[PDB]
């Protein structure tokens, strides 16, 4: 009754048989914008089923040795489907979404994932290792799009803040002995009503295998990570021609 | 008084005893109803779990179909007074003339009941054990014949002095009951009451009377319950000469008002000593019969 | 609703995960003494929580040759914390017990323990053999304490009683298949209202395997039996100087 | 006549056909009823046994 | 409360652990004939529990080779007990019936059974081959008895009916990965209120794997199949000496 669940949106639906419950953002649920909170004049678009659906965007898989991977939001849709054209042609954005990370194994195998999602999470530079030198993560690092990026150094997440306390964010954990799934709801969380699509990451999911994946030779060595998430009550507004980035 | 939460609401003190059963009566055995075909899912009576510890509970009606039978056969004669009320020997005491165990003419028998497997073996079903009882003395030689030989029965409770000779000061019995019969009468029949110290009397005692050391010399103290020591049967030929007869004394007990306590299982070994569950370590025999093989009769 | 148990008491607390019921020895709660059945004058103590908590004791290794093992109570516990130290400086004694059994292997493990609990559980000699000798057995054997004693001949358990009747008593079956612990509940089983804490032990529990521990080569060969109790509504009486035993 | 249990209470001779569904009209398709997107726990409707 | 079932029905009783549900045949379950369908005229013997009860016929064992395998009803139970008694003495014959069949497999084993029941499941032949030749399958063949037969083209059935629309017909799913049991409850299927319990077979069961057979060397080899079952609701009418083809 709390390891079985099926999440339906738009036109997609995905079921899960060894789920862990949900956890919503914050313990608030995705909203529109209310009139005494926008700032906007125009009418915004709601296109509601066209954009709010399940996109499966790309599968990592995860080793022994694998430091960690994460996404920003809502970059990796930036370039994906209606939502991404709608987010091209619209200079002001506001959307929840609803993070559903599939990694399934057998009984034999063992290992921990941390999923949690980090609201503005900005990701520092290794200053050159000593510190003396004054860097910017490029732009393929910053932004990485649909790809994600593998962590250089997951214990301060490359930013200088410590893993073991991410769990205050909102968090679950696929432990392959008793979940394959990790769902997490998260609404718009931003200073203002609204904003760039993209220019503006609102939030960073990171994916860290905090216990290490662990399975005797012989069992199936790929054990892959996919992302799955929908984005909830996406509204844009500011319509002009495209704008690529 | 009592101001704390902890105290005001503690439970210690609570001395009633919660029983999750209920005696219930039955004098008859259980009826048995009628039932039909039954296919349905997800209940199941036939699939049960010994691993509980609990005796399965399937019924006849939940596995096959069967009849309605009213049963009126009674269960009267499987009770405690009904299995135990039946006399049975419990000692024998020997009055030869010419002999090396009790040549002086009397004889002092302290009472056990576990001198004998057929008793031992019912008594020894319970660990504890709270009747009455009603001894039986039969008295003759050992050619089974009858002679006019007048013979005294003493009950010697623990702390009494023990007679020592035929013509001991103890005899005067001026306290201790005593019964005066002749063999030509019938066998000398008495009441005793329950006269243990504890509210029962228990046959296995797992434990030591007396601290200190239990080495070799203080090692027959393991398994003998004072308890118990209900005192010793002291029995004469009533006369300052010597018997003109032998006597075989075979005394039979009968238990009564029987109440029992805590079952135990049943003995399954030859039994080697008195108050001493020994058993022979090297001829440990099967509790049963046993087959050349498993697949036939 | 019936494989998941908690055993909370005193500052102890033990849980289970695959449990297969409690048993309540001969259908009786551990109770205190009533006014009408005490027959000692002096106002009993009654220390609760410093004596009624779970002790483990002792882990005992199975084995496919195993025999068996018993533990006399409560002399296991005689010299164990508060509740050793006042069983010996105090005369009287009357308690009950909670004994919790822990025997937990894999899936792919088999095996069968009978726990069962007899009271005034008498240890006999084997007699010389022949049964012509009058043994008795030694100090060590007859108050194992907490190391237990193992069975020499578990068939008749030492005591000339076959152990196929052993189930007319409280019992639990351990059966790895299913279930990795067994809870009995003894209450006070005794002729007198109290009794010696240190001469008379009141009950043995006995942990014998009936069906031989079984696993091909390569799974875990160690197979601990762990015995955890707590003695319930635990009264003393009788003070005077320490004995130790 | 009957005067054991098992032949009063005997269901021997009923006759009626238990069926478990009974036919019900349908003249045109079966219409289609809005839905929205539905995020739940524990029900999972796509999920069958074939 | 889906999983675990047991069917008990005269003086024999069947459980299962990993049971599937139940199918009972059209949605109707067994009933004597009506009084206003009847024709005969002679009083029709019901002899109750000593026919309605579960039979265990034969077993099938269950390869990654194997095409599946047919039972003709009441053929199988024609020469079987009280009920092959009643029905070789007796003309007439009505009755449902409800078929369990068991397979059995370990957790690392894999395959589908299709089990269903085809009414009036008429078995043609080859033709030999070409088609030229009008032949008809032998008596040993169209009547198996309780061997069953095992089908030599289990994609037409061995009648040019493909195996594709077989679930038409009432059917449960053997799928080792599941469930162990298929249980089926089969009223009487016929144009006639009666009808020789040995000249007309009123249908039969099909037991054909769909996903073959697999598992990894080592373990265990043998899977059996076997049927098992149990008439209902059986008349009986036109009594006379008996017959036994
Ligand atoms: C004429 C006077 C006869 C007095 C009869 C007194 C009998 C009292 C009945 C119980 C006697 C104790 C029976 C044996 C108990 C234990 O099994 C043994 N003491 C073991 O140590």
């Amino acid at each position: 009754s709390d390891r079985v669940a099926q999440l339906t949106i738009g036109n997609s639906t995905i079921t899960t048989q060894e789920a862990a419950n949900i956890i919503v953002g914050y313990g608030e649920w995705p909203s529109y914008c209310s009139d005494s909170d926008a700032t906007a004049v125009d009418k915004p678009t709601r296109p509601d089923v066209s954009v709010n659906r399940f996109y499966t965007l790309d599968t990592k898989l995860w080793e022994k040795s694998s430091k960690g991977w994460y996404w920003k939001f809502p970059d990796v849709l930036t370039e994906t489907g209606v939502f991404g054209q709608n987010a091209q042609f619209h200079y002001l954005y506001r959307s929840g979404f609803c993070i559903h990370v599939q990694c399934n194994a057998s009984k034999f195998h063992q290992g921990a994932l941390l999923v949690a999602v980090l609201p503005e999470y900005v990701i520092g530079s290794v200053a050159g290792g000593t510190g003396t030198e004054d860097t910017h993560p490029p732009y393929k690092q910053t932004q990485p799009g649909a790809d994600g990026f593998e962590l250089q150094h997951p214990y301060v997440l490359d930013a200088g803040i410590p893993i073991s306390q991410l769990t205050v964010c909102p968090h679950q954990w696929i432990n392959l002995r008793t979940n394959n799934c990790a769902t997490i709801i998260v609404p718009y969380i931003n200073a203002l009503p609204f904003d760039s699509a993209l220019n503006h990451c609102n939030f960073g999911l990171l994916v860290v295998p905090i216990s290490p994946l662990d399975y005797d030779q012989g069992a199936t060595p790929v054990i892959p990570i996919t992302i799955t998430l929908a984005p909830m009550c996406s509204e844009f507004a500011g319509l002009r021609q495209a704008v690529t980035q | 008084g009592d101001r704390v939460a902890d105290v005001i609401e503690s439970s210690i003190g609570d001395s009633v005893s919660r029983a999750l059963t209920r005696a219930l009566p039955a004098p008859t055995g259980q009826d048995t109803q009628v039932s039909s075909h039954r296919l349905d899912t997800g209940k199941v009576p036939a699939l049960q779990a010994a691993e509980i510890g609990a005796s399965s509970n399937a019924s006849d009606e939940s596995m096959i179909e069967t009849r309605c039978v009213l049963n009126s056969h009674s269960t009267a004669e499987t009770t405690l007074d009904s299995f135990f009320s039946r006399a049975g020997l419990v000692g024998e005491i020997d009055l030869p003339l010419e002999g090396t165990t009790n040549p002086n003419g009397y004889a002092n028998w302290d009472i056990d009941i576990t001198g004998y497997a057929q008793m031992r073996r019912k008594v020894e079903l319970f660990t504890y054990m709270r009747f009455d009882a009603e001894f039986t003395f039969v008295a003759c030689t050992p050619t089974g014949q009858v002679v006019p030989q007048l013979l005294q029965y003493m009950f010697v409770p623990p702390g009494a002095p023990k007679p020592d000779s035929r013509e001991s000061l103890a005899w005067q019995t001026a306290t201790n009951p005593s019964v005066f019969v002749k063999l030509s009468d019938p066998p000398a029949q008495v009441s005793v009451p329950f006269m243990s110290p504890a509210s029962a009397y228990q046959w296995f005692y797992d434990g030591y009377p007396t601290f200190g050391e239990h080495k070799q010399e203080k090692d027959l103290e393991y398994g003998a319950c004072p308890n118990n020591m209900m005192g010793t049967f002291s029995v004469r030929t009533v006369g300052t000469s010597k018997s003109k007869y032998p006597l075989v004394i075979r005394i039979y007990m009968r238990m009564k008002h029987v109440r029992a306590w805590i079952p135990r299982p049943m003995r399954n070994q030859n039994y080697l000593f008195k108050a001493n569950p020994n058993y022979a370590g090297n001829f440990i025999k099967p509790t049963g019969a046993s087959r050349t093989a498993i697949t036939t009769l």
